[PDB]
């Protein structure tokens, strides 16, 4: 999920 | 706010608050003089001009770097471990790890600095990556800085010995899954009595939201030019903005603390  | 700067010191100097997560962003390294690569004007700007970059944000595109990676290892070079002092700003966080204070330091940074100021390893969060530890782009293993570094400074770029991928530092490069480290705002988030957020615009998620995952209880302090992000949107009933300069927010905090001494003599030492 936590991307850049 | 009912809730001064005082206050938190005195909370921080009684020990009530004793594991302190703070969120920095690049309001900190300005004055240790890291150049900002956007900025038509700064040191990196002018160097990067003669190279192939329609937009800055190109440097850290994934694709833009196999086409020409040498605007990316032209950055490396000017921030690989050497070029820049830490300066108060990571003393006095350093400080806090030094006092049992530091619970994790979150950064939005990639100039490794946080680490020079002696953290250790596991009290960080390099949320956009470092200039640490190597990973090939193709074949994916991984490689000490230091083997890929001997390059970067002679001007070639790096080559995996084995499958010859062009070797890259583990920076987050955007649209890049962020660290398994970052995996950690799960336990850290919820278990945190201070929130201390210094110097960060807080535009980008997710890492704002994570402002709002402490707990109502917990007080959320910020050190920045101004009132920005979830602090801008969704205040609390225990927050504080030391508005100005983030250095002299530092000086005046520490201050408050009575930390003036220690971080008079530690600054002295680490120099
Ligand atoms: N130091 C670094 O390694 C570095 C530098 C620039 C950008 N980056 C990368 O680019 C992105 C930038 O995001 P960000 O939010 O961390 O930085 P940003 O540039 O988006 O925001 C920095 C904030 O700090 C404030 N600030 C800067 N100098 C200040 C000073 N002297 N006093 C008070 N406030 C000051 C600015 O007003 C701004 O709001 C991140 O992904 C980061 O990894 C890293
Ligand atoms: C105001 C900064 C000038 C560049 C710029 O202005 C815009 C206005 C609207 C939409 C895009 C821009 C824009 C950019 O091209 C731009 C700015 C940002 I901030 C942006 O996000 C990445 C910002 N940053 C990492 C946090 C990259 C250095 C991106 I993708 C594009
Ligand atoms: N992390 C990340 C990566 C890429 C982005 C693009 C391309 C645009 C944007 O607005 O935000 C991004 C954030
Ligand atoms: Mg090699
Ligand atoms: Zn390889």
């Amino acid at each position: 999920r936590h991307k850049k | 706010g009912k809730l001064s700067l005082q206050d938190v010191a005195e909370l921080i100097r009684a020990r009530a608050c004793q594991r302190v997560v703070v969120m920095v962003g690049a309001g900190i390294s300005t004055p240790s003089g890291i150049p900002d690569f956007r900025s038509p004007g700064s040191g990196l700007y002018s160097n990067l001009q003669q190279y192939d970059l329609p937009y800055p944000e190109a440097i850290f595109e994934l694709p833009f770097f196999f086409h020409n990676p040498k605007p990316f290892f032209t950055l490396a070079k000017e921030l690989y471990p050497g070029n820049y002092k830490p300066n108060v700003t990571h003393y006095f966080l350093r400080l806090l790890h030094d006092k049992g204070l530091l619970l994790r330091l979150y950064t939005q940074n990639i100039d490794g600095l946080e680490r020079v100021s002696g953290i250790p390893a596991s009290k960080l969060v390099e949320a956009h990556g470092t200039f640490a530890s190597a990973t090939c782009t193709v074949c994916q293993r991984p490689f000490p800085g230091e083997d890929i570094r001997a390059d970067v400074m002679a001007d070639r770029v790096p080559r995996c010995p084995v499958c010859t991928g062009v070797v890259k530092p583990d920076i987050v490069f955007f649209g890049e899954p962020l660290p398994q480290r970052f995996l950690l705002h799960v336990v850290d988030f919820p278990m945190a009595d201070l929130l201390l957020i210094l110097g960060t615009s807080l535009e980008v998620e997710p890492f704002a939201s994570l402002t709002e995952a402490v707990r109502s209880s917990v007080p959320r302090l910020l050190i920045n030019r101004d009132l920005v992000g979830p602090l801008a949107w969704h205040p609390r009933s225990r927050d504080v903005a030391q508005l100005g300069d983030v250095v002299h927010g530092v000086e005046s905090l520490v201050e408050l603390l009575g930390w003036t001494e220690e971080m008079r003599d530690l600054v002295q030492r680490e120099t």
